[PDB]
RNA sequence: UUGGCGGAAAGGCCUUGGGUGCUUGCUGGCGAAUUGCAAUGUCAUUUUGCGUGGGGAUAAAUCAUUUGUAUACGACUUAGA
RNA sequence: GCGUUGGAUUGUUCACCCACUAAUAGGGAACGUGAGCUGGGUUUAGACCGUCGUGAGACAGGUUAGUUUUACCCUACUGAU
RNA sequence: CUAUCUAGCGAAACCACAGCCAAGGGAACGGGCUUGGCAGAAUCAGCGGGGAAAGAAGACCCUGUUGAGCUUGACUCUAGU
RNA sequence: AGAACUGGUACGGACAAGGGGAAUCUGACUGUCUAAUUAAAACAUAGCAUUGCGAUGGUCAGAAAGUGAUGUUGACGCAAU
RNA sequence: GUGAACAGCCUCUAGUUGAUAGAAUAAUGUAGAUAAGGGAAGUCGGCAAAAUAGAUCCGUAACUUCGGGAUAAGGAUUGGC
RNA sequence: GCCCUGAAAAUGGAUGGCGCUCAAGCGUGUUACCUAUACUCUACCGUCAGGGUUGAUAUGAUGCCCUGACGAGUAGGCAGGCGUGGAGGUCAGUGACGAAGCCUAGACCGUAAGGUCGGGUCGAACGGCCUCUAGUGCAGAUCUUGGUGGUAGUAGCAAAUAUUCAAAUGAGAACUUUGAAGACUGAAGUGGGGAAAGGUUCCACGUCAACAGCAGUUGGACGUGGGUUAGUCGAUCCUAAGA
RNA sequence: AGAACUGGCGAUGCGGGAUGAACCGAACGUAGAGUUAAGGUGCCGGAAUACACGCUCAUCAGACACCACAAAAGGUGUUAG
RNA sequence: GUCGAAUUUGGGUAUAGGGGCGAAAGACUAAUCGAACCAUCUAGUAGCUGGUUCCUGCCGAAGUUUCCCUCAGGAUAGCAG
RNA sequence: AUAUUGGCGAGAGACCGAUAGCGAACAAGUACAGUGAUGGAAAGAUGAAAAGAACUUUGAAAAGAGAGUGAAAAAGUACGUGAAAUUGUUGAAAGGGAAGGGCAUUUGAUCAGACAUGG
């Protein structure tokens, strides 16, 4: 009564409840204030985490022991083929919350996107948008005058964009469609910039850049039912202790006589969402490269993707955005990338990165060869080949 | 002779009885109230796919702590089950109705099972040993089962 | 029927040009009873089934199977003409 | 709001030392917390001493050995349809 | 190997009625009463906060003109000697 | 018993199979007991000492007896501590 | 057969293949293993676990009832050909 | 005077709550208004008291009638009644043309204990009134016997290395039989016999209602039969502690 | 803890004091109409957000007997003296 | 733990309840031992705990006095019918 | 002349009526328990009569469905009547952390008491 120590409670009382997510998307709770004095952009990027790595670069930070010295770093290289456009929603203030007014759809959507409708496809009569596009035929009117509602009112433009899922590795054919808003000036500016965007394709280059920090929104590695010991940190009872010791021992008190919201017990691990933040960008990968894994030193003409492929991921054929240390999720899942809430003037934040050498070894063992180049160069001839 | 009570009209249907048959009473009561209503092909082919578990027997009453199955989304229901026993001796008794329906001049297309109801047989009763040179008992619940078929009414 | 305006839950508002029923602004010609001295005497709007005739559209979901980014069971996530 | 510790001797709470530290604050929750543990102390039955008693026996005097049961119900809490 | 899910088989404990809290008062710690918080079917796996949970008409202590095992110059006797 | 040769220096290759040392308390030792909470330092023990008794006896048994154990015995014995 | 062996381990004769079964591999268990660096800091207490272990050849303390203590301790070695 | 300081405790909470600031706060005064099983008037029930009244005058003199007052109740006292088994007497009582009993959010009477009736079910007996008599009325006694629930299709059916393919048979085959494979007991045995004990369990044929905690066509189960051969193996004889 | 007189509770419901044995009011046959008691009349809630004169502003106001507490001591708040 | 004897053990035999047997624990003496099991005396006795069966009407208490191996009980008076 | 919970033969009852009456109305001192002495139950009722369901059909069978017997199968060797707890079906209704109760009325269901006058 007054424990007899002190110790800091075990774990976060504000990541309640540890309930699985309700979608394996997780949501991207806010965007970025707006400043509507720059060009139309987009807020956040989706794509998909392909595997990490390691890389070797000189730090500059002015008086530590490290300035002017290489160090390595491990890296997330997450797979960003450039999304398309196929929407644009519109959000107006009420005393309630932001409230949709209207959502206004491209004409021609590809089989990806709307393949994300149908919970059975390949029995479906695919009719998803077919009488919406007719709305166009007429001329206009239809979808003229309701970017025209959107431009009067609404407080913010939210764009709907997908990933061409077909361009990753994945098996999985149906596509991931999110809003992401519109952060350029002036309401009608923006659904003009949406409107012209239809079908058409945006990449990340045209959102993100070197050295830049964002966030990564992404859902937890599920794990199921966990005990209290792993899921909550929670001391390992005794061994002498009967009825098994991965437990707590005291459950509560005896007054209040109810078990309280605030202890450890045993449910879910994983599958949760989580908002990472300050992740910097030390690599903005263009798939039309051949040498996506070289460096101004070292200039060998390789790709980012590991000899052998990414492990339970494949190879990286698109754009690529490789961010310094890990972000949730796991492999194959979908990642929401979303620029600062905020500006960072860290100098941590603001160190501008010129990798010197990114590993490129097999990660589905202990790798010796970045090239298989290297690896013959090497190895001498096997008694295959010649 | 003499059954529950039935609305049905007995020169447009026949019946079928079983009485003290070791199946489970609670269970049987729950295939029971599956078919109970159902036109004698529909349930009879059912009960049948029931069996190579394709679909289930929903578990409404005589069912706690019963698992849950995504077969029983169907009736809007998530413990189902699949008692075989069960589906079995009722499966005989539908037979024994379509049967004496047909001996009837029934029209066996018109059949559906108008009325379906067991309840519980004299209990069998055998001996657990339980720990601490104890007795305890260990019964069998065995159920009566009836049922009756009717042609559907032109209307 | 002509213009407009309304997004805070606008689902409403203003306006144009006629048509048409009524008009107690006014002057006439009829009608009311016996519902017997009050009871007991205008019927408002919800749904939901059928019925006529007119316009209109011609899908999926679940079970099963399958993936393992998921999973105690359900659930989740994929795939299949 | 946030923290308040690692150890030597003691069943100990307490006490007392060594030592780290920003600090090593005091308390409650059936003297929180035994179907959560442990069972060292305490307080059954075995046994030695010492004091007491003629004796059987007694002793908050010392000592040694001494079986720690059940949840599948309701609620609560955690997660799941 | 269990638990878990399936087929078959299938007990027991316990049970006034039952089952969400805070405060009040109250047989001086309420599931029920009073005043408030509130409150939405049917459910699965876990759990050990509470049901002052369950298990024996309390071994502790006292009372009873209730015992029994044992001891002694208690009272009253007795085989023997 | 010895010698050469040989190996990813391994070879009682599985199996099988003592941890050691310095001490304090305590009982000499082997042995015994609370079947089902105590295996102990408690009981036993060899050893030491005491007691009684020469048979018309010591110790003990039986209601009584032409009754009985020691005793198929005799103090280097029997009985009692 | 191995081996010191009626040990363990594998086999022949003979005898069994009988102990509800299917699908999964969550938590928590019961039983079996391992763990970097530290090495009893854990605890009433090294409880539990770990470490040692066969054989040959060297070597071996205090003390002692001269019998012991003693596998004291501490070393080297061990296959196949 | 009112207000401020003095004024520190453990789940979150209490002028009863909301909330109230020339109050919905404090002091005072003045009116109206709301409301008890109490007060006033009246009906009805009962209790007690006081009277009146069979002179001959249809059916209750312990009765009829008039009047006044009163009504809380544990332990407890008394009174008046309700109901049950059996007994005397009487309705010349009910009844197989349906006694008793049982069922009945059907009906009537009584403040009540209870009484009466209709409908259904039933099938051999049974009531009312005066009286007699008692083994005469249940919610409880951790009451007695029996019967039944929730718990619950739940706990569980996890020790002892391990099974698999195919044929046969059968209504039916994870489980029976044959065949093959994989394995174990490893002679300190899961092998071959016996002592005590059981008593037919042995063997054959048929055979599955129960029992073998799934199953069953299998069985130490069920049914019907069959089977145990001695001068030499034992007992029998002998003596032991003892009796 | 223990006496004194009376009134209660116990044995007793009813209206009030939110709540409650014991306070206030008032004691009880089945009912009707009226009037009250103690206590209340912003709303919960039947009944004047009635009338009148003052007082009070609390970054801890206060709000009705029994009763659910407050003291020594102090204020250039403000009121009257 | 011990494992060649104070060894383990079969059958037979002996000791029987205030009796046995006890390398001694009040141990063991058929799941029974600080006095076995069986039936009867026995419906043992209880100032103590528990239950005590239909309606309505009327009246309606006591916890106080005195004595009591009296203090959880009676007698006695009072209260009541 | 007196006794008589035993024995044999009788006549009776304001007794009990199958959880009652002896423990036993029955293959009851039985079945079962215990080494033993001892302990010691449960268990009566188809119908006047087996007339105990020929026969057909479904089934592996048990049985079901028809048929038949009978005053009755609302008597089928589970057997007279067949209550309650508890249960299946059908029908009506209600259901924000119990249910049930009191006074009052809405609503639905249901049941009443009539009594008689001239053609
Ligand atoms: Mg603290
Ligand atoms: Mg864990
Ligand atoms: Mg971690
Ligand atoms: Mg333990
Ligand atoms: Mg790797
Ligand atoms: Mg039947
Ligand atoms: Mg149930
Ligand atoms: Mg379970
Ligand atoms: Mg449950
Ligand atoms: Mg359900
Ligand atoms: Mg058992
Ligand atoms: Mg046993
Ligand atoms: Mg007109
Ligand atoms: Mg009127
Ligand atoms: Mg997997
Ligand atoms: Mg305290
Ligand atoms: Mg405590
Ligand atoms: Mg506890
Ligand atoms: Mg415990
Ligand atoms: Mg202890
Ligand atoms: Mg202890
Ligand atoms: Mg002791
Ligand atoms: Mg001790
Ligand atoms: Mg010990
Ligand atoms: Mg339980
Ligand atoms: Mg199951
Ligand atoms: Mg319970
Ligand atoms: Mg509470
Ligand atoms: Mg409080
Ligand atoms: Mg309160
Ligand atoms: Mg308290
Ligand atoms: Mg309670
Ligand atoms: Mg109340
Ligand atoms: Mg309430
Ligand atoms: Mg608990
Ligand atoms: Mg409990
Ligand atoms: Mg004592
Ligand atoms: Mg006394
Ligand atoms: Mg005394
Ligand atoms: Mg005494
Ligand atoms: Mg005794
Ligand atoms: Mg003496
Ligand atoms: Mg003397
Ligand atoms: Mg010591
Ligand atoms: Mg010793
Ligand atoms: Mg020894
Ligand atoms: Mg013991
Ligand atoms: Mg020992
Ligand atoms: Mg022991
Ligand atoms: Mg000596
Ligand atoms: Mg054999
Ligand atoms: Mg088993
Ligand atoms: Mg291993
Ligand atoms: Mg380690
Ligand atoms: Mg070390
Ligand atoms: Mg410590
Ligand atoms: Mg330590
Ligand atoms: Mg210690
Ligand atoms: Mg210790
Ligand atoms: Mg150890
Ligand atoms: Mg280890
Ligand atoms: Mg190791
Ligand atoms: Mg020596
Ligand atoms: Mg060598
Ligand atoms: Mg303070
Ligand atoms: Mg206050
Ligand atoms: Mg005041
Ligand atoms: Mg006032
Ligand atoms: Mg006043
Ligand atoms: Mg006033
Ligand atoms: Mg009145
Ligand atoms: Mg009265
Ligand atoms: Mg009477
Ligand atoms: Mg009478
Ligand atoms: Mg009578
Ligand atoms: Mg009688
Ligand atoms: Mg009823
Ligand atoms: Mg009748
Ligand atoms: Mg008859
Ligand atoms: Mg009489
Ligand atoms: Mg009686
Ligand atoms: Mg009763
Ligand atoms: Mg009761
Ligand atoms: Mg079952
Ligand atoms: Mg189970
Ligand atoms: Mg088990
Ligand atoms: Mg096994
Ligand atoms: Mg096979
Ligand atoms: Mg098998
Ligand atoms: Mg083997
Ligand atoms: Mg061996
Ligand atoms: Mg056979
Ligand atoms: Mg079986
Ligand atoms: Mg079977
Ligand atoms: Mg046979
Ligand atoms: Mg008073
Ligand atoms: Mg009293
Ligand atoms: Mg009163
Ligand atoms: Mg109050
Ligand atoms: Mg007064
Ligand atoms: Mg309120
Ligand atoms: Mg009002
Ligand atoms: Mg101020
Ligand atoms: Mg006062
Ligand atoms: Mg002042
Ligand atoms: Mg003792
Ligand atoms: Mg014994
Ligand atoms: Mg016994
Ligand atoms: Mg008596
Ligand atoms: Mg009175
Ligand atoms: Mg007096
Ligand atoms: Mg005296
Ligand atoms: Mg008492
Ligand atoms: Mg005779
Ligand atoms: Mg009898
Ligand atoms: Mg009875
Ligand atoms: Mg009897
Ligand atoms: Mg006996
Ligand atoms: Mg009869
Ligand atoms: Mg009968
Ligand atoms: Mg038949
Ligand atoms: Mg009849
Ligand atoms: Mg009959
Ligand atoms: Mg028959
Ligand atoms: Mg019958
Ligand atoms: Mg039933
Ligand atoms: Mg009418």
């Amino acid at each position: 009564s007054h424990r007899k120590y002190e110790a800091p409670r075990h774990g976060h009382l504000g990541f309640l409840p540890r309930k699985r997510a309700a979608s394996i998307r997780a949501r991207v709770k806010a965007f970025p204030k707006d400043d509507r004095s720059k060009p139309v952009a987009l807020t956040s990027f989706l794509g998909y985490k392909a595997g990490m790595t390691t890389i070797v670069r000189d730090l500059d930070r002015p008086g530590s022991k490290f300035h002017k010295r290489e160090v390595v770093e491990a890296v997330t290289v997450v797979d960003t083929p450039p999304v398309v456009v196929v929407g644009v929603v519109g959000y107006v203030e009420t005393p309630r919350g932001l409230r949709s007014l209207t959502t206004v759809w491209a004409e021609h959507l590809s089989d990806e996107v709307k393949r994300r409708f149908y919970k059975n496809w390949y029995k479906s009569k695919k009719k998803a948008f077919t009488k919406y596009s007719a709305k166009y035929a007429q001329d206009g009117a239809g979808i003229e005058r309701e970017l025209a509602r959107i431009k009067k009112y609404a407080s913010v433009v939210r764009v709907l964009v997908h990933t061409q899922i077909r361009k990753t590795p994945l098996a999985q054919k149906k596509a991931h469609l999110a809003e992401i808003q519109l952060n350029g000036g002036s309401i009608s500016e923006k659904v003009d910039w949406a409107r012209e965007h239809f079908e058409k394709t945006v990449a990340v280059d045209s959102v993100f850049e070197q050295n830049e920090m964002i966030d990564a929104i992404a859902v937890t590695k599920g794990h199921g039912f966990e005990g209290v010991t792993h899921r909550w940190g929670t001391k390992k009872l005794p061994r002498k202790t009967h009825r098994g010791l991965r437990k707590v021992a005291c459950i509560g008190a005896w007054h209040p006589a109810h078990v309280m919201w605030s202890v450890a017990r045993a449910g879910q691990r994983g599958y949760h969402s989580r908002t990472s933040i300050n992740h910097k960008i030390y690599r903005v990968g263009k798939g039309d490269d051949e040498a996506n894994g070289a460096t101004s030193f070292d200039r060998t003409k390789k790709t980012i993707t590991p000899m052998g492929g990414f492990v339970h991921y494949g190879e990286i054929k698109n754009d690529f955005i490789m961010v310094k240390g890990c972000i949730p999720g796991n492999r194959k899942r979908i990642v929401t990338l979303r620029k600062s809430l905020y500006t960072n003037t860290s100098r941590k934040a603001l160190e501008e990165v010129s990798l010197k050498w990114i590993d490129t070894a097999s990660k589905f063992g202990k790798g010796r060869f970045q090239t298989p180049a290297e690896k013959h160069a090497f190895m001498g001839t096997l008694k295959k080949d010649l | 002779a003499r059954y529950g009570a039935t609305s049905t009209n007995p020169a447009k249907s026949a019946s079928a009885r079983g009485s003290y048959l070791r199946v489970s009473f609670k269970n049987t009561r729950e295939t029971a109230q599956a078919i109970n209503g159902w036109e004698l092909t529909k349930a009879q082919k059912y009960l049948e796919q029931v069996l190579d578990h394709q679909r289930a027997i929903p578990f409404r009453r005589f069912n706690s702590s019963i698992g849950r199955t995504a077969q029983g989304k169907e009736f809007g229901v998530t413990k189902a089950r699949w008692p075989a026993k069960s589906v079995k001796f009722v499966q005989g008794l539908l037979q024994n109705a379509a049967a004496n329906a047909e001996a009837k001049g029934l029209d066996a297309t018109k059949l559906y099972v108008s009325h379906i109801q067991v309840n519980q047989a004299p209990k069998q009763r055998r001996r657990t040993y339980r720990a601490h040179g104890r007795i305890n008992k260990y019964e069998s619940s065995p159920s009566h089962i009836e049922l009756v078929v009717t042609e559907k009414e032109e209307a």
